[PDB]
């Protein structure tokens, strides 16, 4: 996951 | 004519989006009257994210660590708090362009816009719709956490969708404006993965609505079906399954075009079943799934927003 | 990521709508200062539209004959005057919520956004791109006819289109803001037809090399070509000539992907030849030629 | 041709  | 998917005018909505700096990291926040909102992972750097405690984190943060841009102005923030996946900051100024609103938890299928921002700065707006596996095919780069997605009503904006981060497969996930999570998100960066999708029945149902409205009516048949047998060949597709509920929702559209649900039904598996040919809907080779039922209706009225 | 048919933020347009009514007749205005623009056709009643002369339909009306609002507040008209095919309404007053803005002409291919409007009211904003034969395949109803194409450089609104007509084929036709018509057409009511439409093949490549830089590769193959055999094939299958310019108006997407653009040209070129075989493309199924150089660039970076 |  990647936090935008 | 010409029938298009269309955002809503962005203009209330760009009024409240300003910038949110917790030392490194930026991003968005909504300013409704005298409180900001935001993603709580703003209070985070490189490593952190990964697995954090929010509360601890939250604890040491003060206000003045807060760093808050509405155009070329700092507002002061004057108080914090975290409200599940959120941060409330109360700020000394109410948003002089705060609109009519509500915060509304949408259900999955259903459409909103989404105004895209970077450093508070609106960059674009489109309309796409909430997955049934929770996710919604956005268009975000980094920076855009914190950007929101709405509908209008007459005055009124609802908002309900707030960015929080991309998964794997280059699909999106966030919150409502409360903080909790559509789907089974979590706002760390862990290995969550989307589960398998499938195309919003309702959906293609109102557009085939749509084109029969626009005059588009070569796939209609003289046949109909039970909901059972449709779904026997809707899940062969990967359509969600039709239900009574669904059928209801329709109930305007099939008494404006006096076709009942199961007949549109029985034409939707001949398309599925058969292709299109070589013919077109509403000038599209696919089947539409992101107009709701109440997309069609709007848009096929000339419902406008003061 | 991901990749959205995108719009301009449209609030700075939002507080430049206005209604105008002579007559019987209501539509859109654009206002800007103390001046509305809108179609002079607004002057005309159905009747006059099948051989209007608009000399004559003008100089029969008074200031105080238009009716312009502000939502439910009237606009005492002080001024009018003709321009190419735009009506300019002096007003008393000035609107504050005016933007940094200019007029422009643009070309064919290029993409702007859409202000849908009913009765000076914001209704909708969507994403599109002049034709190669000048029409816009829009979603205009009646009474859409003021509504604005623009794009946005900053804080600065570059006006380049005001919706008058709908076509036969249902296709839409407008002018820049003085007034002048993107294509042959004119505001009456004839027989006029969009001409023979092409699809913009710089876009397609563009698009393409949004998908590359989407993860998405399947299309890509091993050959290249040069530009006169992708013209040879390109156009028996109604697609615009590409020329070096638009070569090089690709460059920095070629050096970003690494894609050659003439090997990019290869990739359409079996597409062309060979269909999409079922598989997708940013989702699509067919190839969208909606989008610019630019637009890929501004949307990936 | 309809003048919208």
């Amino acid at each position: 996951a990647v936090l935008x | 004519s010409g029938f298009r998917k269309m955002a809503f005018p962005s203009g209330k909505v760009e009024g409240c989006m300003v910038q949110v700096t917790c030392g490194t990291t930026t991003l968005n926040g909504l300013w409704l009257d005298d409180t900001v909102y935001c993603p709580r992972h703003v209070i985070c750097t490189a490593e952190d994210m990964l697995n954090p405690n929010y509360e601890d984190l939250l604890i040491r943060k003060s206000n003045h660590s807060f760093l808050v841009q509405a155009g070329n102005v700092q507002l002061r923030v004057i108080g914090h708090s975290m409200q599940n996946c959120l941060l409330r900051l109360k700020v000394d100024t109410s948003n002089p362009k705060t609109p009519k609103y509500k915060f509304v938890r949408i259900q999955p299928g259903q459409t909103f816009s989404v105004l895209a921002c970077y450093n508070g700065s609106p960059s674009g707006v489109y309309q796409c719709a909430m997955r049934p596996n929770h996710t919604i095919k956005g268009s975000f780069l980094n920076g855009s956490c914190g950007s929101v997605g709405f509908n209008i009503d007459y005055d009124c904006v609802s908002f309900c969708y707030m960015h929080h981060m991309e998964l794997p497969t280059g699909v999106h996930a966030g919150t409502d404006l409360e903080g909790k999570f559509y789907g089974p998100f979590v706002d760390r960066q862990t290995a969550q993965a989307a589960g398998t999708d499938t195309t919003i029945t309702l959906n293609v149902l109102a557009w085939l609505y749509a084109a029969v409205i626009n005059g588009d009516r070569w796939f209609l048949n003289r046949f109909t079906t039970t909901l059972n047998d449709f779904n026997l060949v809707a899940m062969k597709y990967n359509y969600e399954p039709l239900t009574q509920d669904h059928v209801d929702i329709l109930g305007p559209l099939s008494a404006q075009t006096g076709i009942a649900v199961l007949d549109m039904c029985a034409a939707l598996k001949e398309l599925l079943q058969n292709g299109m040919n070589g013919r077109t809907i509403l000038g599209s080779t696919i089947l539409e799934d992101e107009f709701t039922p109440f997309d069609v209706v709007r848009q096929c009225s000339g419902v406008t927003f003061q």
